[PDB]
RNA sequence: CGGUGAAAUGCGCAGAUACCGGGAGGAACGCCGAUGGCGAAGGCAGCCACCUGGUCCACCCGUGACGCUGAGGCGCGAAAGCG
RNA sequence: AGCCUACGGGCAGGCGCCGAGGGUAGGGCCCGUGACUGGGGCGAAGUCGUAACAAGGUAGCUGUACCGGAAGGUGCGGCUGGA
RNA sequence: CGCGGGGUGGAGCAGCCUGGUAGCUCGUCGGGCUCAUAACCCGAAGGUCGUCGGUUCAAAUCCGGCCCCCGCAACCA
RNA sequence: GGUAAAAAUGUU
RNA sequence: UGGUUCGUGGAGCCAUGGGGGAAUCUGGGCGGACCACCGCCUAAGGCUAAGUACUCCGGGUGACCGAUAGCGCACCAGUAC
RNA sequence: GAGCUAGCCCUGGCCAGGGUGAAGCUGGGGUGAGACCCAGUGGAGGCCCGAACCGGUGGGGGAUGCAAACCCCUCGGAUGA
RNA sequence: GAAUGCCGGCAUGAGUAACGAUAAAGAGGGUGAGAAUCCCUCUCGCCGUAAGCCCAAGGGUUCCUACGCAAUGGUCGUCAGCGUAGGGUUAGGCGGGACCUAAGGUGAAGCCGAAAGGCGUAGCCGAAGGGCAGCCGGUUAAUAUUCCGGCCCUUCCCGCAGGUGCGAUGGGGGGACGCUCUAGGCUAGGGGGACCGGAGCCAUGGACGAGCCCGGCCAGAAGCGCAGGGUGGGAGGUAGGCAAAUCCGCCUCCCAACAAGCUCUGCGUGGUGGGGAAGCCCGUACGGGUGACAACCCCCCGAAGCCAGGGAGCCAAGAAAAGCCUCUAAGCACAACCUGCGGGAACCCGUACCGCAAACCGACACAGGUGGGCGGGUGCAAGAGCACUCAGGCGCGCGGGAGAACCCUCGCCAAGGAACUCUGCAAGUUGGCCCCGUAACUUCGGGAGAAGGGGUGCUCCCUGGGGUGAUGAGCCCCGGGGAGCCGCAGUGAACAGGCUCUGGCGACUGUUUACCAAAAACACAGCUCUCUGCGAACUCGUAAGAGGAGGUAUAGGGAGCGACGCUUGCCCGGUGCCGGAAGGUCAAGGGGAGGGGUGCAAGCCCCGAACCGAAGCCCCGGUGAACGGCGGCCGUAACUAUAACGGUCCUAAGGUAGCGAAAUUCCUUGUCGGGUAAGUUCCGACCUGCACGAAAAGCGUAACGACCGGAGCGCUGUCUCGGCGAGGG
RNA sequence: CGAUGUCGGCUCGUCGCAUCCUGGGGCUGAAGAAGGUCCCAAGGGUUGGGCUGUUCGCCCAUUAAAGCGGCACGCGAGCUG
């Protein structure tokens, strides 16, 4: 339900803002186990490591329950759907009957005022968490743990979802958003349904400044440099790469695989 | 235009002060050379 | 092995074709099935449910000439094609 | 500040509005022309190929898309003006 | 003027390094097939190897000198 | 019938 | 691999980082690969004066200088700047 | 040595005054319901004119200078990267 | 005797350039050994969103006064920011600390590193941020929110008096937050006045007049008053807020739904306290008195400041901890805490002065640079703009003459208007507001201030809305119509677009070579390829660790291309990358056929071939929005000419679309066509493309540009071709 | 080479003659006018524009003519760039 703008200035005819109608009437945030101070920083102790980060708007870190075995069997009421600037996806405020207040990452189709519960019992309705060994084969799922009791680490960007393809012993087979088939242990929790805000792919930032609002400083091509700075640099005007294409550090960047070959996780991976 | 020397008591005493010399082994050798030479002021005079 | 009028390219001793067992995935629905049916046309074919339109018959009950066509307009509109 | 015949008047004159037209500027319509370029038509009996008419030697036609010196070829769906 | 490669039957190309014998495709000529042509089939002819010299028993072949052809180079102020 | 295929040209 | 005059050389000896891994006098190391004979030492624990080096400081001396020299400074100098 | 400069992190501050009038609300119109069309309201924008502020386009001056980058006229941005 | 030698001294240029903004000086009188330069008075000029006041940083005696002029002052100097000496900075309330936390720093635990050291949770440090209690006047030569005066507060600590279960660094609430536009009511500030209070003044033709001139305030407890900000009250039940809670949270029916009520600010009013002009008289550099028993009133404008944590909209989603309120834990309930009064106690540092500058940063009394607040009036539509001017501060620390060339900064010009020239470079023209009117093209926004026009001053009359006042006067903001007056000219001065046509490149705003390049370069949204399944890939680091990220394929990294539109053809032969449990080759190692050295021999020590031995390479495939590449020679058609067609050789494949003498074309000023009187440039074409071409992208494209080229109109000292005048030299 | 700043333009010139014109003359296939060619002659004169950075050159409109060369392809302590 993406917002379009009229071309009243340039860079608004293309500019595009997401729809906030799923955001219910909760524009400010909850507190005390809800935003911590978020440390802005482009760099480690000292030097820059991820180049071209900086600037951007100030943010507060909405602390999310990624490990929802804490409240097995305890139901919840969906009180709010909020904006998280730290994520592509939306967040859902839950009040527990137990009394706690936590954010789960808000799935698609989840509406306000809905009972939602985690555990092995946990009927297969959107938002509920279960082990993977209890979820039926073929259902789309998200917020998937990789190894059990370690936290939800898979399928949690906007609109992403993973799908169960089968079971094999203590492990189940998941089709990831990458298309990779992965053996994930059955005791790993996973929240059913896709993540939603699936129109996040269709946004157009419109102008250069909107990338600066996100903390994305401008990205300098290597061909516009000097050979001290980059392999592609140098040359009287516009050299055509002169070599197989490479990073500033020399490693090639067109097809060169760099997964560690002898990784012990490789015997749980079936596809690309 | 704007020249190089723009003074600050805070900056001068935290960069060139005695306690900043005694943190590093480099600044500890600085004062050692200044004791040995006979300097009247081991550190820049800050008030 | 494929393939043809005949061949060749191709696939194949790095273990193919042919066979069994398991898994994924998409598209189209055999027999019923036709000179059949439905729809205003384009067109519609496995099955289930929901939501929905047109139409045919009988009873001759009610309104009572409300009708027919239709320049524009509006809507539908195979396949190919475009985002 | 003039002239008068019946003068708290008239004439000449003066000011003003509209005003033919001329000037400046910008649009609209039409005609002639224009290096070059597209395709159309008729011409001397030219060159290259065989598309269509017989199952025209790949049934033909068709809308569209792509390609090819050229007719045309092929894909998708439709037609009997074919079996 | 510099460096490199080239000239061979009518057309286009081999053969030159490692001297002894010139081959391929199209074309031309003669004969078939056709009513006639093209296509196709069977035969056949054709080359002072750009020239001028010298090396050798012997030169398309090796070496030089000229005549043409193709490509590169012709910079610094 | 729901059921298979063969290589140019000809002045007016 | 380092140390020794020894740069892989016939390369021992002395230390070692890695792997294997003993023996207690009929035990063990060395005498420049190695083997035999003849000899010298007794590792894998530690301490140990003196002779030796230096001159911030004190003294003596000079075929050392004499204010552009001799220390950067004979003078309130590691100062002013 | 980041008291100049380049980038970023934390925390404060600054941007006179005019224009243009997007979305959206309200009302009318339209329809079977819509889309949509008018008005009024509304005040969006790396929007427009232009001071402070940040710059440094063209020319002249300056050239042992006022100045080891200056001065005058002119010019770009000026709610945003 | 030389080394552009070193150090020092003194010459030359030379009484030459210069004396540091062209804001500006003149006279009288003092003082003095000595005055353009010091003091005083009068006149003149300059700033006045400052060149005037108040803070912060920095500076550190420069402040005040007395005595002085050797040097410092670009001259002089009796003066001074200078020399000698003396004086001067007064705080519970301002600022900082005995309070808190941010980035970051440090760091018991813990991890790491040859050593030195590097990380690192809690904690601690860390400030223009949060918190917190003083306003107005008067005094000194020099200090005051600091001393004094009046009014008002905050902490502690000890007492009695009355209340309550008190009680932690622990739990919870709160603190607590964006940007932009804004409502209502006040305040700051300002304007006007027939009203009130004033020394005085009628000048030169006129005026004794509601005349001129000056001034009509400030703070202020409780108490009210007006605006406004915050917040629901019970009852149970309760597993969560890492022990406990009556608190918070979550459910559940009851009553409120309002700011009714509690509080909390702001602004008025308030016991009372203070200030109080012009002008005149004086004795000082600086002030003092009178004016005055001062008056101390009414309207209007009105904020960007206050009520503040107000409201609305939007996406980019907008600090932390303490103080504060409450809750319970040990412990304690003779304690303790809350409220009211009384007495006592209230420490350390800074306080002078300069502060857009002669006291800071620039070697200088340097035309430079430097953060926050106040910054009045009138007119110009508005305004912090521009011109003049209050308060206040200055005339820039060499002057006097002259009136050449020449230079700088200005002004004007006959006739011509770009003939100047690399180029209209420069300078002119245009210029603000109101009203008409406005093209191709287009992404429907634009282009648009298109272009091109008209009006603009002053007086008189009539008349329509508002705001504050009560519905009225007045005061203020906006209008309409009519009639006249003057001048060469009415945004009468100052501030204030020249315009159009057409191409090249880049889409656009933006960024860059501080100090010769602001551009077509970089960036940019957007497109594609590729890597990355999370202890991710990548980066920094020996490591630990950290970034990525407190992210998870709609995410992160790398590379190119660079909005958008239509598109992005063929070659996997070589290079790269990807995929291949075959085979060839291949190191240490395993292996020992066999041989050697010594021993009397057991033995001890060397070499050592088959064979088993990874990655890598060879090999087989794939892959272009991966590195890259995309042919030659002949002949041929009803006139030549050309070649749709053919032959042949080679390649991995032989440049398709679209453009093309172009930012690309050597020959070249190619050849036609247009603009011109005349066009090596420009535009439209042809294609013979030396040497375009599809993501080092191809062809286009509205809007946009201090980019680059061509043309035209307007206007002009650019020129013909100069001349005159001004000011600083 | 411990520095001799280079094309072109502007400004200012000066010099040479093998002369573009004007002046004098011989020959002419010189009727006349207008030319051709050669000899004497430098005293003076030798235009304004379009294109290009141009020197040169080609055009436009004229003229008595639209001369060639030297002076560091004269001249940057004179200027432009
Ligand atoms: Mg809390
Ligand atoms: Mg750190
Ligand atoms: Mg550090
Ligand atoms: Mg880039
Ligand atoms: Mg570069
Ligand atoms: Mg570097
Ligand atoms: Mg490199
Ligand atoms: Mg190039
Ligand atoms: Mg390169
Ligand atoms: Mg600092
Ligand atoms: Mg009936
Ligand atoms: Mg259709
Ligand atoms: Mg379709
Ligand atoms: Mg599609
Ligand atoms: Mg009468
Ligand atoms: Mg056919
Ligand atoms: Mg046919
Ligand atoms: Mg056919
Ligand atoms: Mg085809
Ligand atoms: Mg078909
Ligand atoms: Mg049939
Ligand atoms: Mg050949
Ligand atoms: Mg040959
Ligand atoms: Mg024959
Ligand atoms: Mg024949
Ligand atoms: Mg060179
Ligand atoms: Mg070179
Ligand atoms: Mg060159
Ligand atoms: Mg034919
Ligand atoms: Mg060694
Ligand atoms: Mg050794
Ligand atoms: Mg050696
Ligand atoms: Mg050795
Ligand atoms: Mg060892
Ligand atoms: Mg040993
Ligand atoms: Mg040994
Ligand atoms: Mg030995
Ligand atoms: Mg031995
Ligand atoms: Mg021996
Ligand atoms: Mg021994
Ligand atoms: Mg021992
Ligand atoms: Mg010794
Ligand atoms: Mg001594
Ligand atoms: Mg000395
Ligand atoms: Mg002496
Ligand atoms: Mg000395
Ligand atoms: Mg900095
Ligand atoms: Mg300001
Ligand atoms: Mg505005
Ligand atoms: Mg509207
Ligand atoms: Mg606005
Ligand atoms: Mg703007
Ligand atoms: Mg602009
Ligand atoms: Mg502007
Ligand atoms: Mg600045
Ligand atoms: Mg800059
Ligand atoms: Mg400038
Ligand atoms: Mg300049
Ligand atoms: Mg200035
Ligand atoms: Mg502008
Ligand atoms: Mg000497
Ligand atoms: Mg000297
Ligand atoms: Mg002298
Ligand atoms: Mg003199
Ligand atoms: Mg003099
Ligand atoms: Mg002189
Ligand atoms: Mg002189
Ligand atoms: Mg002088
Ligand atoms: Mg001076
Ligand atoms: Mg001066
Ligand atoms: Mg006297
Ligand atoms: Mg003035
Ligand atoms: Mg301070
Ligand atoms: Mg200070
Ligand atoms: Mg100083
Ligand atoms: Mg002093
Ligand atoms: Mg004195
Ligand atoms: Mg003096
Ligand atoms: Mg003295
Ligand atoms: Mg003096
Ligand atoms: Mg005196
Ligand atoms: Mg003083
Ligand atoms: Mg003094
Ligand atoms: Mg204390
Ligand atoms: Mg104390
Ligand atoms: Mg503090
Ligand atoms: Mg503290
Ligand atoms: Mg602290
Ligand atoms: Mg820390
Ligand atoms: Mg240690
Ligand atoms: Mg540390
Ligand atoms: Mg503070
Ligand atoms: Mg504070
Ligand atoms: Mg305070
Ligand atoms: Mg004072
Ligand atoms: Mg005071
Ligand atoms: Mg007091
Ligand atoms: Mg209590
Ligand atoms: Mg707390
Ligand atoms: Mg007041
Ligand atoms: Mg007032
Ligand atoms: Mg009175
Ligand atoms: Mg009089
Ligand atoms: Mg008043
Ligand atoms: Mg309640
Ligand atoms: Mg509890
Ligand atoms: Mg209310
Ligand atoms: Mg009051
Ligand atoms: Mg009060
Ligand atoms: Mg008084
Ligand atoms: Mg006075
Ligand atoms: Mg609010
Ligand atoms: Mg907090
Ligand atoms: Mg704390
Ligand atoms: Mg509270
Ligand atoms: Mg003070
Ligand atoms: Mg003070
Ligand atoms: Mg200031
Ligand atoms: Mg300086
Ligand atoms: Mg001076
Ligand atoms: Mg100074
Ligand atoms: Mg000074
Ligand atoms: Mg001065
Ligand atoms: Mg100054
Ligand atoms: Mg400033
Ligand atoms: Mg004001
Ligand atoms: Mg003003
Ligand atoms: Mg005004
Ligand atoms: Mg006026
Ligand atoms: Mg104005
Ligand atoms: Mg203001
Ligand atoms: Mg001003
Ligand atoms: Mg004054
Ligand atoms: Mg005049
Ligand atoms: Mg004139
Ligand atoms: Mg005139
Ligand atoms: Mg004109
Ligand atoms: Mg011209
Ligand atoms: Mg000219
Ligand atoms: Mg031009
Ligand atoms: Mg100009
Ligand atoms: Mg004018
Ligand atoms: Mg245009
Ligand atoms: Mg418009
Ligand atoms: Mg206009
Ligand atoms: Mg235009
Ligand atoms: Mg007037
Ligand atoms: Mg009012
Ligand atoms: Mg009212
Ligand atoms: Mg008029
Ligand atoms: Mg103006
Ligand atoms: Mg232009
Ligand atoms: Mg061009
Ligand atoms: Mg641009
Ligand atoms: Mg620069
Ligand atoms: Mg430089
Ligand atoms: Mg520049
Ligand atoms: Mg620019
Ligand atoms: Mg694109
Ligand atoms: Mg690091
Ligand atoms: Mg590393
Ligand atoms: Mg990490
Ligand atoms: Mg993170
Ligand atoms: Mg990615
Ligand atoms: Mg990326
Ligand atoms: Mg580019
Ligand atoms: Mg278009
Ligand atoms: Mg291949
Ligand atoms: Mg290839
Ligand atoms: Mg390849
Ligand atoms: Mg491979
Ligand atoms: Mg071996
Ligand atoms: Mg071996
Ligand atoms: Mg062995
Ligand atoms: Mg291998
Ligand atoms: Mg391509
Ligand atoms: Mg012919
Ligand atoms: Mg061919
Ligand atoms: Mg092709
Ligand atoms: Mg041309
Ligand atoms: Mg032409
Ligand atoms: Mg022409
Ligand atoms: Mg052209
Ligand atoms: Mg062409
Ligand atoms: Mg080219
Ligand atoms: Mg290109
Ligand atoms: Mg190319
Ligand atoms: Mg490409
Ligand atoms: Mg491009
Ligand atoms: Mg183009
Ligand atoms: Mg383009
Ligand atoms: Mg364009
Ligand atoms: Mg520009
Ligand atoms: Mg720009
Ligand atoms: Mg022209
Ligand atoms: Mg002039
Ligand atoms: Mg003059
Ligand atoms: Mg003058
Ligand atoms: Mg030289
Ligand atoms: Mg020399
Ligand atoms: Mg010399
Ligand atoms: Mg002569
Ligand atoms: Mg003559
Ligand atoms: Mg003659
Ligand atoms: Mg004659
Ligand atoms: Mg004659
Ligand atoms: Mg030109
Ligand atoms: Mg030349
Ligand atoms: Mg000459
Ligand atoms: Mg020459
Ligand atoms: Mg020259
Ligand atoms: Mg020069
Ligand atoms: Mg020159
Ligand atoms: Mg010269
Ligand atoms: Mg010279
Ligand atoms: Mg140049
Ligand atoms: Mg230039």
């Amino acid at each position: 339900a993406v917002k379009k703008f009229k071309p009243y200035t340039p860079s608004r005819r293309f500019m595009t803002v997401a729809d906030f109608s799923e955001i219910t009437k909760t524009e400010p945030e909850k507190s005390l186990v809800k935003p911590l101070k978020k440390t802005g920083g482009r760099n480690n102790q000292g030097r820059i490591t991820v180049r071209f980060r900086g600037g951007g708007h100030k943010r507060l870190y909405r602390i999310i329950d990624f490990k929802r075995w804490d409240k097995v069997g305890i139901p919840a009421k969906v009180a709010a759907i909020e904006y998280d600037p730290n994520r592509s996806a939306r967040i859902a405020l839950l009040h527990y009957v137990d009394g706690e207040k936590r954010y789960i990452i808000a799935p698609d189709g989840l509406q306000v005022g809905q009972q939602v519960v985690a555990g092995p019992d946990a009927p297969i309705q959107v938002g509920n968490a279960l082990p993977l060994r209890f979820i039926p084969v073929g259902t789309v799922v998200h917020a998937v743990e990789l190894e059990p009791k370690k936290g939800a680490k898979l399928a949690r960007a906007a609109g992403t979802s993973a799908q169960i393809q089968g079971r094999e012993g203590d492990y189940v087979i998941l089709r990831l958003p990458s298309g990779e088939l992965r053996k994930v242990h059955g005791e790993c929790y996973a929240t059913v349904g896709a993540v939603g805000n699936a129109d996040h792919k269709n946004i157009v930032l419109g102008k250069a400044g909107r990338s600066r609002w996100l903390g994305r400083r401008p990205h300098v091509r290597g061909a516009a440099m000097n050979p001290v700075d980059h392999p592609h640099g140098g040359g009287e005007g516009r050299a055509p790469r002169g070599r197989p294409p490479a990073s500033p550090w020399g490693w090639q960047t067109k097809g060169l695989k760099t997964r560690k070959r002898r990784k012990p996780s490789s015997r749980f991976i079936i596809a690309r | 235009m704007k020249r190089t020397w723009q003074p600050n008591r805070r900056k001068r005493a935290k960069t060139h002060g005695f306690r900043a010399r005694m943190r590093t082994p480099g600044g500890r050798k600085v004062l050692k050379r200044r004791r040995q030479k006979g300097r009247w002021r081991l550190t820049p005079a800050v008030r």
